[PDB]
């Protein structure tokens, strides 16, 4: 129940490489996966955008309770696809809009739209964002940061590094869910790992 | 164009700004995995 407001729930999020041996043997390896803490939001501004409807519009405009900050812990150790997956609740039937957009010193540097419909659900609604083929620039990005000799130079790397994922109604325009995403490398034995933050205004 | 700063900034790591986060006012979950 953690990421969520109360208009929309992120039950599932996962960013995965999946390659095909042959026609009918696949191999799926998972970079990060979602299957209450505070953070002042005005720590982090300074790494998204804020032109308009930047972060700290967004954030002011509200609601308050729609914002979140991620932090993962990668695990970049791995008839190819490239992949992103993620499952929403919400008591509402609703278009949403989900805008992605990848970072880089607070910059906009490629941002990625999908529009999204209900399906009814045990008396609530789902929505579904599923095998969503992430962008050049994020393969390209993994692929030099796999290169890297040491670990704390793709943390380094990593540190001007931001994903901004915002969820709209598109009829009301009210925000549904905001999560700001910091990532490191993961170093353990467990693989992927993960830390769920609420923004607040102090 | 962005391949050509992406390209910079990893030969840049390699081959040795702003207030990194680990001097920010975040929780120390933040920092260490669970
Ligand atoms: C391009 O279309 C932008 C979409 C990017 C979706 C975000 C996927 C999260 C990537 C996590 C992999 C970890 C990289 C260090």
């Amino acid at each position: 129940r953690s990421v969520a407001s109360s208009k929309l729930w992120m039950l599932e999020f996962s960013a995965f490489l999946e390659q095909q041996q042959d026609p009918d043997t696949y191999n799926k390896h998972l970079f990060v996966h979602i299957g209450l803490e505070a953070v002042d939001i005005r720590q982090i501004y300074d790494k998204f955008p804020e032109k308009k409807g930047g972060l700290k519009d967004l954030f002011e405009r509200g609601p308050s309770n729609a914002f979140f900050l991620v932090k993962f812990w990668a695990d970049l150790n791995t008839s190819s696809f490239y992949g992103v997956s993620s499952q929403y609740e919400s008591p509402e039937n609703m278009i949403i809009t989900c805008s992605t957009k990848v970072c880089s010193f607070g910059k906009q540097v490629v941002e990625k739209v999908e529009t999204e419909y209900a399906r009814y659900e045990n008396g609530h609604y789902s929505y579904r964002i599923h095998r969503s083929p992430l962008c050049e620039y994020m393969i390209n990005f993994i692929h030099k940061l796999k290169h890297l000799p040491e670990k704390y130079m793709m943390n380094s790397v990593l540190e001007n590094f931001t994903i901004l994922q915002v969820v709209t109604n598109r009829d009301t325009q009210e925000t549904l869910l905001c999560i700001a995403y910091v990532f490191e490398v993961s170093a353990s034995e467990h693989g992927a790992q993960h830390h769920i933050f609420r923004l607040v205004k102090e | 164009d962005s391949e050509t700063d992406l390209e910079a900034l990893f030969n840049a790591v390699m081959n040795p700004q702003t207030v990194p986060m680990r001097l920010r006012k975040l929780p120390d979950s933040f920092f260490k995995p669970p």
